[PDB]
RNA sequence: GUAAAGCGCACGCAGGCGGUUUGUUAAGUCAGAUGUGAAAUCCCCGGGCUCAACCUGGGAACUGCAUCUGAUACUGGCAAGCUUGAGUCUCGUAGAGGGGGGUAGAAUUCCAGGUGUAGCGGUGAAAUGCGUAGAGAUCUGGAGGAAUACCGGUGGCGAAGGCGGCCCCCUGGACGAAGACUGACGCUCAGGUGCGAAAGCGUGGGGAGCAAACAGGAUUAGAUACCCUGGUAGUCCACGCCGUAAACGAUGUCGACUUGGAGGUUGUGCCCUUGAGGCGUGGCUUCCGGAGCUAACGCGUUAAGUCGACCGCCUGGGGAGUAC
């Protein structure tokens, strides 16, 4: 049963980009969106929109550069039954910096690079390179 | 959508999920190539051919399928263009260094009949070489005068002449072909979603390309 | 399973009102019916294990509905048990 | 999956994990500060013994614990919900699902009698055996036990083990759909509890066919076998026990994603349904195969692909699943 909605979102994209799917829909939710924003402001995804009135469906338009998709690597990190929390001086660096690591800080869901500068730490979420 | 409106789709329902992006509909158990991208793709590719054709680019037409074979040989002979309508020998491209020697025979042998240097020798002996030339003309014949790999390759159907494309895309030789549903476009770098069958369909573009070729070289 | 009549009948005595059959109390009560009525069928035969499998599923389930009810509202829970005389 | 390794299968306590919205809290989490974390080791920068080892100044570190002040995204607690998870109801559908009790036809064997006469039976041949006390064959009547040809299938149902004639009684689950209702009541599960093929065990029945043991005949060098002639337990039933199997998909359960093809079974919607029908669309199920995965064979939307939750298990062969 669904015990980790975040993982499903990430998986939906990785498997989607693999099949060259135009986009990818799923049951939206606050956190899901907040995370998508970071993905957008980072050029990993084209755009995204959450339809529905009483049943929010988050439409995530995948993105592809040349003869390949943008998101080549994206895996959950701070999964349930084993949560992970790091310090500002202990934030992970995805792909030596070329990649990002979605982190949920007390200020919101931001990229590692950003949070690391905002002088605050938080719970990692995944690594999108 | 001129004469083009005389070919529509092809292949019943076997198709290939890869050609889906180029399909329109499917009536009576048969997909119909979406011209909405068919004709648009037409020029886009055809332009590239003439582009390199201008430098007398070595063009190699491929089409072994009987129903369309004869046509290909004719069109490709409308200029320095080349062709292959008899069982795409394995290696006549990737193994030119070796396959070429075969062409030499076709030559040195032709001269025999071509000139008085043939009447000599018994029937059996002469006969032995006469039969040999026949076969050679089938395969090498339309490539005997191509000392070197082609600047580009153009095959009628992908699946059928699959072997050809494979050797081509390996040598970096731009592959131009017409694929339809059942065909696999992951090979041809210049897709041409069209009916790989129908005598009318083949000649249609066969001459089209040929023309752009002769006119290509200034 | 249970007669359509005995069903609607019990759906009223415990149902939040009527036409509704999702009420926790209802389910619990409904289950107890078959649970008790089946005791007779099982008192005899016995070796009818496959049928028992279904029986237990009802018990174990009712156990959850009841347990759940207690968490969402102790009131209804305590009262419910009284009418059905359960929990030892 | 086949190398060591998925418990034979379920139900389920503890425990682990938890769809979605708002508010609230601030416990985990994060930020800052204050204590404390002996000195010496270590490391950095720099000194002193001719250098070095060695010695030494300052800092970094001591990744920890406590308290104080905040931050509130995420996890947690509380409140109010919500409906897509799960469940209930209604009405339908298919089925060798289970327990009990009847019952039918075919056949085998046995008993009795008629007809009938010298073989039958068996094998590669034989022989044991059965026959003139009349077999076998054939016909008639009777007794009894076990299993249900055809339908039958790539089929169906079940947690697994497993479940086939027909009828009744009692009873479990699954699926579809117009919907109606509940409102996260869920997933997994050590220990625990229950179900467990065949063989085997106890008590009391039953006993036709088949058949461990056993006894003959044969084959063979021998033949404590394979084959033939017989035949006890058992196989059948009731109740209690045993709990194992190559208990096998050799593949734990739950949920979400990822090209396609051909077919089966069952529910349901639309279509002159005027039709066999055609088109959709759920459940379960065969074979083929793409990406991908794999040591390879292969698996491949019913994954061994891509992921998340919980559990079980493996750590070279023999000794040994043996000893205690
Ligand atoms: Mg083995
Ligand atoms: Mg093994
Ligand atoms: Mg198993
Ligand atoms: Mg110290
Ligand atoms: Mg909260
Ligand atoms: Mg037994
Ligand atoms: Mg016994
Ligand atoms: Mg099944
Ligand atoms: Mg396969």
């Amino acid at each position: 049963s669904m015990q980790d909605p975040i993982a499903d979102m990430l998986t939906r994209i990785r498997n989607g980009q693999a099949a060259n799917k135009a986009a990818v829909t799923m049951p939206s939710s606050k956190l899901k969106v907040a995370i998508a924003n970071v993905l957008k402001e980072e050029g990993f995804i084209e755009d995204f929109k959450v339809e529905g009135d009483t049943k929010p469906e988050l439409e995530l338009t995948l993105k592809y550069f040349q003869g390949k998709a943008v998101v080549e690597s994206i895996q959950r990190v701070s999964r349930p039954g084993l949560r992970i929390y790091k310090r500002k001086d202990e934030l992970p660096k995805v792909m030596a910096g070329l990649g990002i690591a979605v982190v949920s800080t007390s200020k919101g869901v931001m990229t590692d690079r950003a949070a690391r500068q905002a002088g605050l730490g938080g719970e990692i979420i995944c690594y999108v390179a | 959508m001129l004469k083009a409106g005389v070919h529509f789709g092809h292949q019943t329902r076997y198709w290939n999920p890869k050609m889906k992006p180029f399909i329109f509909g499917a009536r009576n158990k048969v997909h119909i190539i979406n011209l909405e991208k068919t004709v648009p793709m037409f020029n886009e590719a055809l332009a590239e051919l003439n582009k390199i054709a201008s430098r007398k680019g070595k063009i190699l037409f491929v089409g072994t399928k009987r129903a369309a074979s004869e046509a290909v040989k004719d069109a490709a002979l409308s200029c320095d263009q080349f062709f292959v309508n008899h069982r795409w020998l394995g290696g006549m491209l990737t193994n030119w260094k070796t396959v070429r020697q075969s062409i030499k025979r076709l030559k040195d042998l032709e001269t025999q009949s071509q000139d008085g240097t043939f009447d000599k020798l018994t029937k059996k002996e002469a006969l032995m070489r006469t039969r040999e030339l026949e076969k050679l003309e089938n395969s090498l014949g339309g490539i005997k005068d191509m000392g070197g790999l082609p600047d580009a390759l153009f095959v009628i159907d992908a699946d059928h002449e699959h072997i050809a494309i494979k050797e081509a895309n390996n040598l970096g030789i731009p592959v131009f072909a017409i694929v339809d549903t059942n065909s696999d476009p992951d090979g041809v770098d210049f897709v041409i979603p069209g009916n790989d069958d129908a005598i009318r369909a083949v000649t249609l573009y066969l001459g089209a390309v040929a023309a752009t070729v002769r006119e290509g070289r200034s | 399973s249970l007669s359509t009549e005995a069903t609607a009948k019990i759906v009223s005595e415990f149902g939040r009102d009527a036409n509704d059959t999702g009420s926790t109390e209802v389910q619990v009560a409904l289950l107890t019916a078959q649970i008790n009525h089946l005791q007779g069928h099982f008192a005899e035969h016995k070796k009818d294990h496959h049928s028992r499998r279904g029986l237990l599923r009802m018990v174990s389930q009712r156990r959850k509905l009841l347990d759940y009810l207690k968490r969402k509202d102790v009131a209804r829970y305590t009262q419910l048990i009284e009418r059905l005389g359960l929990r030892r």
